[PDB]
């Protein structure tokens, strides 16, 4: 069964530096482009940062492009998102969501961890 | 893309080279390799080098720098293969020429007997049922005696023909001029030069499918029960075929791979111009194979025997066709004017790659403008210069020494196991695949990913050795074997290619410092 | 950015009516690369339709779409009651993914 498990929620402060964890279980998460998909607390759904199916392919939203750094780990399958400089308006709750095809979409999407800024 | 493309290798390969191979291979035995190599093989390197040329900022040669450097040469051996192609493909486009020519006058010179190049073994077909087996069509033998002239051998030349050294200066004069000094067909795709071809070819298709007879024809099509695979010519034929048809050992997909956009779905293109390759082919075949069976069933002699084995297939039985057609001088005008056209824009998309390749591998040594005008004209003059060894009396036995050998043979399949085996087993499906996740949108299936680690290889590979251990020779229309200086000649047009690869491999191994671990990993990391 | 204007977000909807909402994209979205997702009440989002006319895993026949290139559009035949969420278009075109925005489909 596909469940995508994110780990690494809390509380920091403005400029800090927290860590996500999208451990997942269920596909050979070495041939699934992993993305992270955030969702601002007044759910405005919005894209962060996704990663190819090897990691040599990694993508940024405009917004997030200089601070995020997303990797992989395909030899346990977890997914992380290293964030640094981290503002007040990235308080959201990071979805990790597995979209290969590009016609298809995230067709499976992970749990939340409540980011705030404080 | 596509417009330049669906004209691009839908060309003679479809309605010239598959009919005789499939002629010469026993008609249904033929299909079974065909089928096994368009599916395992062709469409896979199809995709294989349309996606090697497009995630490449450039293609041809330096697109093996993106893409592991070590085997640079399978651009070179592109290069050696489309220069054998362009000489052995312009002189295919000069018998059309000639045939086109011939054909202004009222009555046609295939169309009766009584001709000042015709023997006394010489009757009209409508008589040979007649007349009780040693005696000649009026088609074949204008073919061999007034198009061909066909001597004795390949070490007679004889003397270099007239007016077949005009119609192939006037095709490369047409060349020349609508390649570079010129425009291609850009306005003239609507309406014309792209559905002229397909009409022609279905007018043709219900003409020889509603000749008396044709069943039969249709029946040595597709029974397999013939030429028995067993025998290694079949599948290297089927193969390089294949590998023909769609330029898919040429380096030509790859010029125009680097003229896409990056992120362009290229996977539904690229299966929809193949099926339509694949069906243009098979529909030629079923229109050619039952006017085979009309010929034979009028003469009187079985189907495999009553026409050439080799390469006058398409100007024996397509212009018999026309001469059991209504108004035959029109639609002869026509049907050489629509090979003349197909010919033209796949010689077209041939050379521009050619050229494209050789001035991304030499960028500004050759000046843009005042010396690219030249190089042109140099290579024109080069390839004319070797066909022009095609146009003699012993012109057929060169000819078809270049299509079996050149451009279409254990060549092809070397570069096409090397394509694969090198994407697959150094660059990597999985990290290949990732490059087309990026690019089209989805990692290719089970199917391309298999076909390039497993399936491609081992066919190439089992065919090469296949075509070795149980070794057949050359033989032309199936009664003159080739000397052995002309199987040596055909196997070095042959390794001329296929030592490209081994070539390039030893420069570069000597040309870097380092031991050899370090050089072979420094070699294949990808730039 | 490709900013993606949706259907205004609060929409009372009866059940058993038939109802729909669009999604208009600043850009051109290729009609293969943009997908409807669906997020129930306070639950992760899921992939309800991709390619703007398919249907994913699990999603009744009743959801539908439409458009191409600008304007897309999702049509439900008959809203049953476990209908109450919010849908986000989203194109999956340009390297900046973009969802649009909320559209809370609500009852009555
Ligand atoms: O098959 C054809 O006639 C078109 C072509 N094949 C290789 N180069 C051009
Ligand atoms: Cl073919
Ligand atoms: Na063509
Ligand atoms: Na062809």
């Amino acid at each position: 069964e596909v469940q995508l498990v994110e780990s690494g929620g809390g509380l920091v402060k403005p400029g800090g530096s927290l860590k996500l964890s999208c451990a997942a279980s269920g596909f050979t998460f070495s041939s699934y482009a992993m993305s992270w998909v955030r969702q601002s607390p007044e759910k405005r759904l919005e894209w962060v940062a996704e990663i190819s199916s090897g990691g040599r392919y990694i993508y940024y939203s405009d917004t997030v492009t200089g601070r995020f750094t997303i990797s992989r780990d395909n030899a346990r399958n977890i997914l992380h998102l290293e964030m640094s400089s981290l503002r007040s308006e990235d308080t959201a709750m990071y979805y990790c969501a597995r979209g290969e095809v590009r016609q298809r979409g995230f067709d499976y999407w992970g749990q939340g961890t409540t980011l705030t800024v404080s | 893309f596509v417009l330049s493309v669906a004209g691009g290798f839908v060309g003679l390969g479809n309605v010239w080279r598959f009919p005789y191979l499939c002629y010469k291979n026993g008609g249904g035995a033929f299909l079974i390799p065909y089928f096994i190599f368009l599916f395992g093989s062709g469409l896979p390197v199809f995709f294989l080098e349309v996606i090697i040329g497009q995630y490449t900022s450039e293609g041809g040669i330096t697109c093996w720098e993106k893409i592991c450097p070590l085997f640079s040469g399978i651009g070179y051996a592109s290069i050696v293969i489309v220069s054998l192609l362009n000489v052995y493909y312009i002189v295919i486009l000069a018998w059309a020429t000639y045939y086109l020519f011939h054909s202004f006058q009222k009555d046609l010179p295939w169309a009766h007997c009584n001709h000042s190049w015709n023997t006394p073994q010489c009757m009209e077909d409508t008589l040979r049922r007649n007349e009780s087996a040693n005696f000649t069509s009026p088609v074949i033998e204008f073919w061999e005696r007034n198009v061909l002239s066909l001597s004795s051998g390949i070490d007679n030349p004889g003397s270099l023909k007239w007016d077949l050294a005009l119609c192939l200066l006037l095709v490369w004069l047409v060349c020349f001029f609508c390649i570079w000094k010129g425009v291609r067909s850009t306005g003239k795709v609507v309406y014309f030069t792209a559905t002229f071809p397909f009409a022609m070819l279905l007018v043709l298709l219900v003409r020889g499918l509603t000749l008396p007879g044709a069943g039969e024809g249709i029946k040595f099509y597709l029974y397999p029960d013939i030429s028995r695979l067993g025998d290694p010519q079949v599948w290297i034929d089927a193969g390089t075929q294949i590998f023909f048809s769609y330029a898919i050992c040429l380096g030509a997909m790859t010029s125009l791979g680097s003229y896409n956009k990056y992120k362009y779905n290229s996977y539904r293109d690229c299966m929809l111009l193949g099926c339509l390759n694949s069906g243009t082919s098979f529909v030629s075949g079923f229109a050619i194979f039952s006017i085979l069976g009309f010929m034979a069933q009028e003469q009187g002699v079985d189907i495999a025997d009553v026409a050439e084995s080799g390469p006058g297939l398409a100007f024996i039985a397509y212009p018999k066709a026309v001469t059991m057609m209504p108004l035959p001088t029109f639609w002869s005008i026509l049907f050489f004017i629509m090979l003349l056209l197909l010919g033209l824009d796949s010689q077209f998309v041939e050379v521009e790659g050619q050229i494209t390749s050789l001035v991304d591998l030499y960028p500004s040594f050759l000046r843009k403008g005042y010396r690219r005008e030249i190089f042109i004209a140099i290579l024109c003059s080069i390839s004319y210069l070797l066909g022009l060894t095609m146009v003699t009396e012993g012109g057929m036995y060169v000819f078809q020494l270049f299509d079996y050998y050149a451009a279409s043979g254990v060549c092809l399949l070397w570069v096409a196991f090397f394509e694969c085996f090198v994407i697959a087993w150094i660059y990597g499906v999985n990290r290949f695949s990732e490059d087309i996740r990026d690019m089209i949108g989805y990692r290719p299936g089970p199917w391309m990913k298999y076909s390039w680690a497993v399936i491609t290889p081992a066919l190439c590979v089992g065919c090469f050795v296949f075509s070795l251990v149980k070794y057949v020779p050359l033989t032309y229309n199936k009664v003159y074997r080739y000397p052995d200086w002309a199987i040596g000649l055909g196997w070095g047009l042959a390794l001329s290619s296929m030592l490209c690869i081994p070539l390039v491999i030893v420069i570069l191994l000597c040309r870097t410092e380092g031991p050899l671990r370090v050089r072979i990993k420094y070699l294949i990391t990808p730039r | 950015e490709n900013v993606l204007t949706q259907s205004p977000a609060i929409m009372s909807t009866s059940p058993g009516e038939k109802v729909t909402m669009t999604c208009r994209a600043s850009s051109s979205v290729g009609s293969s690369y943009l997908h409807w997702y669906q997020q129930k009440s306070g639950a992760s989002p899921k992939l309800w339709i991709y390619s703007t006319s398919n249907l994913a895993s699990g999603v009744p026949a009743r959801f539908s779409g439409s458009g191409s290139g600008t304007s897309y559009s999702l049509t439900i035949s008959s809203v049953e009651a476990e209908d109450a969420a919010t849908y986000y278009c989203q194109q999956f075109s340009g390297y900046p993914l973009t969802f649009g925005s909320g559209t809370k489909l609500e009852m009555k």
